[PDB]
């Protein structure tokens, strides 16, 4: 109950709207008969709703004035209270899937642009060393950290091409 | 030296050819250990991940067997922090938290100091006189009081003999500690109520057969089943 | 004579240069005492699509 | 096959396979999984 | 509510004790290294009538008759500060004994 | 917008703005139940001014009536 | 002539070299380039004494029974004449406010004009009625000194305005709660020290 | 017109004077360079600022630089 | 033309940060400041935008005309 927001489970306004989809998704049920491909594809459909309704609540969701599910950003807030699961760890889960991109994109720049004529392994890749980078990245910040430790991460400026001002 | 292999046909690293370690098996596809400081700072982690390993899966493992035989009624590990925290002679959690943060602190920046700089926690007149003997020996070895009982100052054979024990026992603990996280958060019991399971009933009682562990397999058996 | 070994990798410090603070392979140097004598070759190329400039002595040096 | 595989290396190996590769994927996990908005595992 | 009078001249009095026998040490350093021998110095160089404006006046540094530095300048400025505290101190006595109180309890 | 299409308006993400709505309770909105300074009475910045605006910027705030700091969603 | 090292095994920084109270202290660096580095030394010697007459102040209001430290800046709010030792001062609040904003002008106005270091840090001659600064031995050591409890004063003082920030108790009840049930009576167990408990 | 400078990087091409079809540059011999020739402008006013010979000039950066302003009734490509 | 007050050089040369902070620090900015009358329009130019941007932000929360924030189109 923070910033003013009721929890899912114990909203009237967010039952309206479970009980709105569930009647809007059964007018459309009584002009096929219960045998029917289409009938099948509507009840999955009313499962699949009834139990995203359900596993909305009881998962440390609130939602204030208008039926709709609410997430806590602030990290402490989303801590004291059961809200870090929002975007506390996905931060972090999308976090390491970039830093792994990033990872794997800089080690194949660095061991293409060691090799004669380097232009063209950006059109012509290869495989095997961009799947064998790909299967090293996991350990991406480790890798990262260490390479701007040892310097090897950053380049002097004195080889970087800067801009006449 | 080169001891065994981790996988026997791989392409071993170049970094772990001719390194004289303990429990050295080749096992870095990553290549994470190919700078020195790095594999130093690496091996100080492991050593320290592994020890606080053995004392946490003894901790599991010895008061759950007396539990099975019945010897005292000490609970299982996941729900211990409750009975501990509801207890009546109880320090709060907070305390205990901040005392354990304090002194694990303390104790680490000493061990990190005596890795940035090697021996220099003994700069003398510094911890009461003691410290004479807080010289590290070599990385994740410190010795001195570390060592009461004079079991490491002999000839090196048994010495990295129970280097490569202990990092064997070390990276079976902390396996071990991640099966027992796992395993509460899967099956919802100990471990020893787990290996019971799996020794009195073997097929029925496996990490498949959770549907936590693999989900949508419960789905195939049950279709399977009809 | 005067100038950098041939085929040695040079260092432009020409500020209005494409390839400031970069690194050249040398081609030739004119001995015939011209005004930018010292011809060097980059690997890659400008917006006009040459790959090739003249410097003068004072604005190559060898990179670290 | 030399030179197919020289070809194949080309713009589908980072345009093509994946694409349809992260997006299976993702269809999958949103297929056999519902629609998830909390991480509580 | 404190009596005006004797408020104000006691913090004028002040004020300019201090600033004639206290900071008046510190005072003129800072105009060494504002405006000293070697600094910025002048503001203008022209001699022009737009120029001769902003060229120092001609009653600010004939040597004050006081033993020390203090000029009518500066009798000005801090008698201004002096008057300034003391109507400061009345303002808070007349925010006082009116029933208000503007501190936090 | 596309999760709205499909008749599903809860599968939308609605970050509540807990920083701005934070700034706002530290103002002396007690809409949100932020109990921080300036709108708990035992605070020293309520205390401060307590007789001096505090009953007026108080009431004006709590007033969803005005202009004056709305009520502000995801 | 270092007196000790703050973390066993520190980098030896060659501008900490001869100072009075010398650790290998400041990680950051500040004040190594000469300079301010005086400014330091001149500020840090008259905050640690200034703490010392705080934290001096707050243990003889305590530890001889007359009050509570944060309860003496009282007696303006409701009108009560004020009282030191017991004995209650014939002074008005406008008048005590009057003698110390100039009291402390001309103290540092004064101390402001001394153009060298060395009587900028310690005057003596006139700050020196007893005169213990004569023997340069002595002199060290009591430089040494009243930089360690200086410090220590500092810190106590922080913690004086800390302890009365989250739990309104006077300090000597603290010490006494922490004396009697030190595990439940600590920082973490007021609440309001760290979030979360 | 226009301005049209011609800098001492020049090294006698000899093709800044084709592409540009107004006969505005010309080359005279010189000691600079190693092909003993240099780009002049003397017809400047004829130029209308195309700046065709900066596309043709292989030095970096551009020997001849063309600065346009001053527009005149040549320098607009006005026929009328 | 007094003998007291502020010089703008001398306060933009002595805020220069020991240990090479800044460099330089506000060095040799009074003559760029003065000179260039571009600096003092851009200058004039964002504090006039920003307290425009300032009184926007500020009339409709808080309307200092009677009878202002009934009207709505105004
Ligand atoms: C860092 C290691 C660490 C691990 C793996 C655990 C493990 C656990 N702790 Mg223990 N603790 C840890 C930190 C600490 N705990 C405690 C003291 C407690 C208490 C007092 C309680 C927990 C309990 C719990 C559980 C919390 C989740 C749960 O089951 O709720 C679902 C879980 C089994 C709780 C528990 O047993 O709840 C079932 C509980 O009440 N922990 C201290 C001492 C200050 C810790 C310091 O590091
Ligand atoms: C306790 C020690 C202490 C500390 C902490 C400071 C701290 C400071 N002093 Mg210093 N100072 C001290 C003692 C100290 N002083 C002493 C003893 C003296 C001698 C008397 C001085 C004399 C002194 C002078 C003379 C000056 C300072 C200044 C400064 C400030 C800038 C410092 C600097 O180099 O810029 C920081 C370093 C940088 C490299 C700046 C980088 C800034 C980045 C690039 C900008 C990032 C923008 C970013 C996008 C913003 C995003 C915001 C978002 C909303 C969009 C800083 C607040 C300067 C000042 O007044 O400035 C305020 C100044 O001129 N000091
Ligand atoms: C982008 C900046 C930002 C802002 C505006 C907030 C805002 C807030 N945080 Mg958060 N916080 C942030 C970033 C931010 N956070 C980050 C990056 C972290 C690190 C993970 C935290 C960790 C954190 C914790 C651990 C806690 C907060 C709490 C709070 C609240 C009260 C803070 C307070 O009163 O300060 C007081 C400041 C005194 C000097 C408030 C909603 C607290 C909370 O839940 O409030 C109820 C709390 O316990 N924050
Ligand atoms: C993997 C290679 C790579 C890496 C490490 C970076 C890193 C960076 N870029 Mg760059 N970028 C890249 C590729 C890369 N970029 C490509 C391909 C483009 C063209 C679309 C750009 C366009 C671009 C712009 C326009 C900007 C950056 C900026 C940045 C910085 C911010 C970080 C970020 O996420 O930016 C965001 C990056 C993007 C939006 C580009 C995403 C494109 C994909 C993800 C890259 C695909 C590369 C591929 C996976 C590698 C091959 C893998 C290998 C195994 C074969 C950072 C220095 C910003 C900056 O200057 O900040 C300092 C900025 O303004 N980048
Ligand atoms: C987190 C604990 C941990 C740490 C710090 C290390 C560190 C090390 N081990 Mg060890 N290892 C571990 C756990 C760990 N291991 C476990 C659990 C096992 C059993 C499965 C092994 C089995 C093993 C073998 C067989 C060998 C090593 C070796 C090594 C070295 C390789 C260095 C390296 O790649 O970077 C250090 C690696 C990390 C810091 C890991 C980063 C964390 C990742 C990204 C998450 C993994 C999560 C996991 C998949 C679940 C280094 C001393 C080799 C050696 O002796 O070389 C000197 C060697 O032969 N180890
Ligand atoms: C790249 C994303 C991605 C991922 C992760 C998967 C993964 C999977 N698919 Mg899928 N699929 C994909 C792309 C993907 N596919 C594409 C691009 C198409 C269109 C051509 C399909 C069409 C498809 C069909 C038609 C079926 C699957 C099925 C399956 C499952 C059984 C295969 C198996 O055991 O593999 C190992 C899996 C380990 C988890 C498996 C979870 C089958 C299924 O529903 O499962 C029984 C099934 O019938 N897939
Ligand atoms: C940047 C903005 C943004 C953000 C933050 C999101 C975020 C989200 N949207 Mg939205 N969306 C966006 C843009 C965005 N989307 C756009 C532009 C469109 C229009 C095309 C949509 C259209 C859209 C629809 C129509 C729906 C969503 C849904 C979702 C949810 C995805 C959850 C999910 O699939 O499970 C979590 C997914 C994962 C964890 C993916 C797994 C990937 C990680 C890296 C693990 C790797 C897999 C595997 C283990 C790897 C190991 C094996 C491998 C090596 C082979 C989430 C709330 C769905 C939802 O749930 O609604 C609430 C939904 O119905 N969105
Ligand atoms: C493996 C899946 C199939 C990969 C096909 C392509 C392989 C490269 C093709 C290629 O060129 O192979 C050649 C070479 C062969 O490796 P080795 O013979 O040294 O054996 C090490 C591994 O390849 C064993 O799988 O590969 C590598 O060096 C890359 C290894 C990447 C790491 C793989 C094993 C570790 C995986 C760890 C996963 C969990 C990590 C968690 C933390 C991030
Ligand atoms: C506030 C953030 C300030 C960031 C400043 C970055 C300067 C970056 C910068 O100036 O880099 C440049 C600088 C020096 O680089 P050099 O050019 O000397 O590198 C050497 C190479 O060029 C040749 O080997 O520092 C580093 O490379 C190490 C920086 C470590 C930084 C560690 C992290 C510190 C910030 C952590 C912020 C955390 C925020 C979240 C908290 C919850
Ligand atoms: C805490 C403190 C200073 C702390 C400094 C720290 C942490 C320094 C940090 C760094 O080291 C790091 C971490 C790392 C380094 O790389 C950098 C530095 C920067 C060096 C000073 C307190 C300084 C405290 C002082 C001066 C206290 C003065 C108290 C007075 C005057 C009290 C008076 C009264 O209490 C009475 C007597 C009675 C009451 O009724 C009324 C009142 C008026 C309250
Ligand atoms: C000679 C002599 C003397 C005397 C002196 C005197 C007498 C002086 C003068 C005078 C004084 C004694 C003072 C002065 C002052 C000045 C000034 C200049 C002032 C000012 C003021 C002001 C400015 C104010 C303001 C205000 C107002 C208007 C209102 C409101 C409030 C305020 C505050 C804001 C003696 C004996 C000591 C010694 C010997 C010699």
């Amino acid at each position: 109950d923070i910033a003013g927001l009721t929890p899912c489970s114990e909203s009237k306004a967010y039952n309206k709207l479970e009980r709105k989809e569930l009647k809007v998704l059964d007018k459309r049920l009584k002009k096929y008969e219960p045998g029917s491909a289409p009938y099948l594809a509507l009840q999955a459909t009313k499962e699949r709703t009834e139990n995203r309704f359900k596993t909305y609540a009881k998962q440390g969701l609130l939602c204030g004035n208008d039926g709709l599910p609410h997430l806590i950003s602030d990290p402490g807030l989303a801590l004291r209270f059961n809200h870090a699961g929002e975007v506390f760890i996905p931060t972090f889960g999308f976090l390491y899937v970039a830093g792994y991109i990033g990872h794997v994109g800089r080690q194949y720049i660095i061991l293409s642009k060691e090799d004669a004529k380097p232009t063209d392994k950006e059109i012509i890749l290869d495989v095997p060393l961009a799947l064998k980078l790909a299967f090293q990245g996991w350990a991406w910040p480790l890798a990262s950290i260490q390479e701007l430790r040892n310097g090897s991460l950053l380049e002097k400026d004195e080889n970087i091409t800067v801009s006449p001002r | 030296s080169m001891q065994g292999n981790w996988l026997p046909g791989s392409q071993t690293p170049a970094h772990l050819k001719d390194l004289k370690m303990a429990g050295n098996f080749g096992f870095d596809p990553l290549n994470l250990g190919a700078e020195p400081q790095a594999l130093r700072w690496y091996q100080q982690a492991e050593l320290v991940h592994s020890r606080t390993a053995m004392m946490g899966v003894a901790g599991i493992l010895i008061p759950g067997i007396f539990t099975k035989l019945g010897a005292l009624n000490v609970p299982q590990w996941y729900e211990a922090g409750k009975v501990y925290i509801e207890g009546e002679g109880a320090i709060p959690f907070g305390t205990l938290l901040m005392t354990t943060l304090f002194s694990y602190a303390f104790v680490e920046g000493k061990r990190w100091q005596d890795f940035r700089k090697p021996g220099s926690q003994a700069e003398p007149g510094t911890f009461f006189g003691l410290e004479s003997q807080f010289k590290g020996t070599e990385n994740g070895y410190p010795g001195g009081i570390f060592d009461p009982l004079g079991y490491s100052k002999t000839s090196p054979e048994k010495l990295d003999e129970l280097k490569l024990k202990e990092i064997k026992n070390g990276r079976l603990a902390m396996v071990a500690f991640l099966g027992f996280a796992g395993q509460y958060g899967a099956t919802g019991k100990g471990p020893i109520d787990n290996l019971a399971d799996h020794l009195a009933d073997p097929w029925h009682n496996t990490f498949a057969e959770n549907g936590i562990s693999v989900p949508g397999l419960s789905a195939v058996e049950q279709a399977a089943a009809n | 004579e005067i100038g950098p070994k041939r085929g040695s990798l040079v260092k432009v410090l020409r500020p209005e240069s494409y390839w400031y603070n970069q690194v050249g392979k040398v081609v030739s140097v004119d001995q015939s005492g011209i005004r930018y004598p010292v011809v060097v070759r980059f690997e890659n190329q400008n917006y006009a699509g040459v790959s090739t400039n003249n410097y003068a002595l004072d604005e190559v040096t060898d990179p670290p | 096959m030399k030179d197919f595989t020289t070809y194949l290396s080309t713009a589908p190996v980072v345009g093509l396979g994946w694409a349809i590769f992260t997006s299976g994927l993702l269809i999958e996990i949103n297929r056999f999984f519902p629609d998830p908005l909390v991480f509580s595992f | 509510l404190i009596a005006a009078p004797v408020a104000i001249g006691g913090s004028t009095a002040a004020l300019l004790a201090l600033g004639r026998f206290v900071f008046l040490p510190y005072q003129r350093r800072r105009t060494d290294m504002e405006v000293g021998p070697g600094r910025l110095g002048p503001k203008t160089t022209g001699d022009t009538f737009f120029d001769r404006l902003q060229k120092p006046a001609s009653f600010v540094e004939t040597k004050s008759k006081d033993p020390s530095g203090f000029g009518l300048i500066d009798v000005l400025g801090w008698g201004a500060l002096g008057h300034v505290f003391g109507y400061f101190l009345l303002a808070c006595s007349s925010l006082q004994d009116a029933g208000i109180e503007p501190f936090p309890r | 917008d596309v999760v709205q299409a499909f008749g599903t308006p809860e599968k939308q993400i609605l970050i509540e703005p807990v920083f701005a709505q934070w700034i706002q309770a530290a103002q002396g909105k007690s809409l949100y139940g932020f109990d921080l300074l300036l709108a708990s009475s035992s605070s020293p910045a309520y205390s401060a001014g307590q007789s001096l605006w505090l009953p007026g910027w108080l009431e004006a705030i709590n007033n969803n009536q005005n202009s004056l700091f709305l009520t502000i969603g995801p | 002539t270092r007196a000790g090292n703050f973390a066993p095994g520190s980098e030896p920084k060659d501008y900490l070299e001869g100072l009075p109270g010398n650790y290998n202290f400041d990680p950051l660096e500040l004040g190594k380039e000469k300079g301010t580095l005086q400014r330091y030394r001149e500020a840090e010697l008259i905050h640690c004494r200034w703490a010392m007459l705080g934290a001096a102040g707050c243990l003889a209001v305590e530890v001889l029974g007359l009050g509570n430290w944060y309860d003496a800046p009282l007696w303006a709010v409701t009108g009560d004449k004020p009282t030191w030792f017991g004995i209650e001062v014939p002074f008005d609040i406008a008048t005590i406010l009057g003698v110390e904003v100039v009291a402390m002008a001309v103290a540092e106005g004064l101390r402001n004009e001394n153009q060298d270091m060395e009587k900028r840090l310690y005057p003596g001659g006139a700050f020196d009625p007893l005169g213990f600064s004569k023997d340069p031995k002595s002199f060290e050591d009591k430089k040494l000194k009243e930089l360690k409890n200086g410090r220590l004063a500092m810190v106590a003082c922080l913690g004086f305005a800390g302890q009365h920030a989250a739990t309104g108790k006077p300090i000597l009840a603290a010490l006494g709660d922490h004396l009697s049930s030190p595990f439940f009576n600590n920082f973490a167990t007021n609440g309001v020290s760290v979030p979360g408990l | 017109a226009h301005v049209v400078k011609i800098y001492d990087t020049c090294i006698g091409c000899t093709q800044c004077v084709r592409a540009c079809p107004l006969d505005v540059l010309e080359m005279v011999p010189w000691d600079g360079c190693k092909a003993a020739q240099m780009a002049s402008s003397p017809r400047t006013e004829d130029c209308v600022g195309c700046k065709r010979c900066e596309t043709a000039c292989p030095t970096d950066f551009l020997s001849v630089r063309v600065y346009l302003g001053n527009e005149s009734t040549r320098s607009l490509g006005l026929a009328y | 033309n007094f003998g007291i007050g502020h010089r703008l050089e001398a306060i933009l040369e002595a805020h220069t940060p020991p240990a090479g902070g800044l460099g330089a620090g506000h060095k040799g900015l009074f003559h760029t400041v003065n000179n260039s009358l571009h600096f003092q329009l851009g200058l004039a130019l964002a504090s006039v935008g920003t307290i425009t941007s300032l009184v926007a932000q500020h009339m409709y929360s808080l309307p200092p005309y009677a009878y202002l924030a009934v009207d709505f189109t105004t």
